[PDB]
Parts: C-alpha cells; structure tokens; sequence
C-alpha cells in the first residue's frame, strides 16, 4: 500500500490512523526533509472532517502529543 | 562467526542452535516486515559470507523474494567485479589474492581463505560489502511487499 | 509433483505462482542454464491467459519485480 | 565432535542434548523438506562418523527412507573401497593405516582412530567424505519423496 | 507383533506398509543375511494382490525407489 | 560422570538438571521406543555406575520393565562373578582392588572406588560392561514389549 492511499475513517480515531501513518512512512526510504514535508502535509490533508477542522485550530508549529490530545473526543 | 578468543586473537567459532532458530523465528513471524534489516544486522555481527549463506539458504517460504533477492545478490556481484577489475600480473608468493563479486558472496572461496582476508593486516570487509548487498536487496522487497 | 505440473490458477495470484515455482525450482537439482531456460521459458508459458497477455507487454529483458507488480492487479 | 581447545589442539567433546533434540525436532517438522540438508549441514560442523551414525540411528519413522539412505552409505561405501584399492605391503609401525568405506562409515573404525586421521598431519577428511553421501542420498530421497 | 503378521491392507498403500516393515526389520536383531531374506521374500508376499501383480513385473535385482514408484498410483 | 578438566586430568563433575530432565522426558514420550537406545547411549558418555543407578532409581511407571532389569543386571553382574574368579592370594598394598558384580553395578563400591579403577593406568571400562547389560537388558524388553 502507497503512503497517499493512507487516509482516517469518518469514525477511525486520529490516535489509530497516526499509527498507522508512521508505519507506512516507516516504509519510505526518503530524505528526511522531505519526509518532513509529508509529516506536515499529509497527515492532516488525509485526517477526517471533523478532526480536520480540530487540527486547523491548533494552528502551525504543533507537536504530536498536542494533536494527538487535540483529536481524542472526535 | 569470527570472533576474538581470551588469548587475544581472532578465531571462527560455529554459530549457536537458538540463534539459528531465533533467526528462522523472526521470519516466520515478522515475514517482510522492517524490524528485520537491524535485527539481521545484530545476528549478524562478526558472521561470515559462508555463514550469511547458511541463514539465506536455510530459509522456507516466500521464495519468490528469495529468488529476487540472489539475483539482487548476484547482480551487486557482477558490479563488484565490474568496478574492481583484477590486478596487474602473477599473484605474489608472499600474499594472498585480491576477492571477486563471487568470494563476497561466499561461493568461491572457501573458509580459510575468508578468515585469511578477516584477519589479516590491513583486513577486508568482506561480510560488510555482502551486508550493504543484503541490506539493499532487503529495501528491494520491503518496497514491493509493501501493500 | 513435477515442475511441468506447475501452473497459474485462473483466479490464482501470479505472486502465489512464482513461489510455487521457485520452491519446486529448488527441488530441481539441473545445471544453471537449463534452470535459467526453465526461469523465462516455463513460468510464462504456464501463467494464466490475462497475466500472460500482461508479460507478453513487458517485453524480453524483464526482471522479477517489475513482472511481479506488473500482473498485480490480475 | 572434534574442536578445538583453549591451548590450541584439536580435542574431542561431545555433542550437546539441545543440539540433538534440535535435530529430532528439524526431523520432525520438516521430514523431507529441502531445508533440512543445510541445517544438517550447520548442525555436522565438526561431527565425527561417529556422531553422524548416532544422528541417523536416533531418526524414528520415516523408515523406507532410513532404509534408502542405508543402503546408498553401504552403495557409497562400496564405491570407496572400489575406487581407493589397499596399499602395497604391510602397514608400518611409525604410520597409521589408510581407511576403507566402513572406517568412513564409522563402522570398523574407533573415536580414537577417527580422531587419528582427521587430528594427524595431513589429516584425512572423513566427515566430508560421508557428508558427500548423505547430501547425495539426501537428494536421492527429496527427488522421490517429491509428489 | 511378530514380523510374519506385518501385511499391506487391501486400500493401504505400499508406502505406509514398507514404513511399518522397517519399522518392525528395526526391532528384529537377527544376521544380516536373514535380514536380506526376509527383504526380498516376505515384503512383497505379504503386499497386495494389485501391487503384488506391479512387483512381480519389475523382476528381480530391483531397489526401493523403484518399487516405492513403483506401486504409487495402486 | 568423569570428564577431563582443562590442566589435562580426568576428574569427577556431577550431571546436568536439564540433562537429568532430558533423560526423563525421553523416557515420558518414547517409552520402550528403540530410539531409547542411542540416546541412552549419548546421554551416558563417560557415566559412572552410580550415575547409571541414579538414572535407572530416578524413573517413574514401568515397573515390570524396571524389575525385569533389574533382574537381568544381577543375572549379568552373577556372570560376572562366574566368569572372573577372585584373584590368588592377599590384596598388594601397593594395588587396588579387583571388582566384582556388585562394583559394576555401583553397589559394592564407592565413587572414589570407581574414580580410581577408570582412571588409573591401565583403566578398567566398569561403565562399558554395565553399559552393555543395560543395553541388553534394553533388548529383552524391547522384545517384549513389541506387540
């Protein structure tokens, strides 16, 4: 499976689709710059509507613990 | 394996029954996964090209990866031999002879003459250049059985 | 079972195939050549008809990987 | 198994319990399977005649093919005394005598003199001779026991 | 048991009873040469008649791999 | 059992628990299974009578089997006596003692006792004669207990 076809259900939690995420992107062999790149950028683009709104919010600059806490009632 | 006796040189000592099986186990249970390539690396340590041969041989199952992998193996051979062409005239009676893609694999040299490049000074890293061949061929299947 | 005997199902993933075939390969003791002859000749010939229309495509020259996501969707 | 020792000789110790349930376990699991001749290979390091008879009489089941197996050592075995006719005269005191194929199968030869001719210098290998024929009879049995 | 009670099955196959003569050939301690009388003479009187009929067409001077691949399909 | 220590002397170590385990978990699974036999063999290499009592005290069920044994090693050891008279006149002091039946069987004498016989020059193999009325005696049962 491709790291773009990796997306979060409309009931999934975050907490099991950023599992997942590091897993497929475990995966990938590339330069960390870019992985960086698809940290930021695809993890929420594939997130759920609702979540999606949630991480929005949290503006830039956010760390994992905080998104991972910020999406946990969703 | 060729590891360093008390007296303080480097001797072979055969590989151990539980961590033949703790290698056949990792396979059986973790397949393709990741966790593999540092966990063979470990397992690895201080083993020779007869050896690496011994643990790739002994493995059952998904053979279509073992296939691709031995011409992985062999391909990162022939480039070897490519880039390292042989040397100017008649091997010296006070030396010992310059490897080929096929000595790294293990196939054409035998026990002895691989502990003589091991040991000897400056020494050769026969089993490193294998690793990297393995290591490579490794990143080959994880990326195709990735799903 | 004879390597002859060796062949791709008609739902029958290739990938499941070529396992077969190496692993009755490896019970084959024959000198390399006659198993590199074996290698593009047999396992082609006794690959069902949709992937084998997809392997005619590949062309000669062709390695394991690119036959092997070549007839994936198969 | 003849290793060697801390002070640098050649010494005879015996096989370990793990490695040999090891082996029954192979046996076991995996009966005719290709997989088994490089493990018996890796767990053959080192083993005396003597050792690989104590292998082959411990095996239960797999009878017809045990009976095979015995019957291509002896045919082996055979072939050895053929080919390696005996020597011209009496044996001479200062030298040990040269073996036939039923000091090879460990059969009319003692540990001491197995230990004798692989320890000796040049030392004679014997192992590897009854290795041979049993990697052959080996294939002899997966071609057959193929379905 | 005793040896002479050691008989092949009307649907067993030849296999399963060269297993089972071995197996009870392993618990007789008897010379080697009445152990080679009994090789050839009682195995195959005691096999059935199908496979009986298949041993007696191989003639004499025959080893175990061919008879094993012999008797296979009765 | 009596083992050679590194200096390069025979002295007395006691055996392992899992060889001890292993040796009652043959019995547990094989019963009166042939394979009994070589293992028997392997797992006494260079066992005294005392340690071949305490493996034959140590077993658990089959107690007709363990009588009928116990029976033909007295009828053994009996033979014994028989076929080797005592020897004329007093014990030199500057000797040891023959053995009888009972020594062989490890009941007569003491550890020290069989330590000295086994390792003095000439050595008397006290364990080799036991070992073979065990496995003898491993015959008859064997025989018997083929249904």
């Amino acid at each position: 499976t491709s790291i773009l076809d990796i997306r979060q259900g409309p009931k999934e939690p975050f907490r099991d689709y950023v599992d997942r995420f590091y897993k497929t992107l475990r995966a990938e062999q590339a330069s960390q710059e870019v992985k960086n790149w698809m940290t930021e950028t695809l993890l929420v683009q594939n997130a759920n509507p609702d979540c999606k709104t949630i991480l929005k919010a949290l503006g830039p600059g956010a760390t994992l613990e905080e998104m991972m806490t910020a999406c946990q009632g969703v | 394996p060729i590891v360093q006796n008390l007296q303080g040189q480097m001797v072979h000592q055969a590989i151990s029954p539980r961590t033949l099986n703790a290698w056949v186990k990792v396979v059986e249970e973790k397949a393709f996964s990741p966790e593999v390539i540092p966990m063979f690396s470990a397992l690895s340590e201080g083993a020779t090209p007869q050896d690496l041969n011994t643990m790739l041989n002994t493995v059952g199952g998904h053979q279509a990866a073992m296939q691709m992998l031995k011409e992985t193996i062999n391909e990162e051979a022939a480039e070897w031999d490519r880039l390292h062409p042989v040397h100017a005239g008649p091997i010296a009676p006070g030396q010992m002879r310059e490897p080929r893609g096929s000595d790294i694999a293990g196939t054409t040299s035998t026990l002895q003459e691989q502990i003589g490049w091991m040991t000897h000074n400056p020494p050769i890293p026969v089993g490193e250049i294998y690793k990297r061949w393995i290591i490579l061929g490794l990143n080959k299947i994880v990326r195709m059985y990735s799903p």
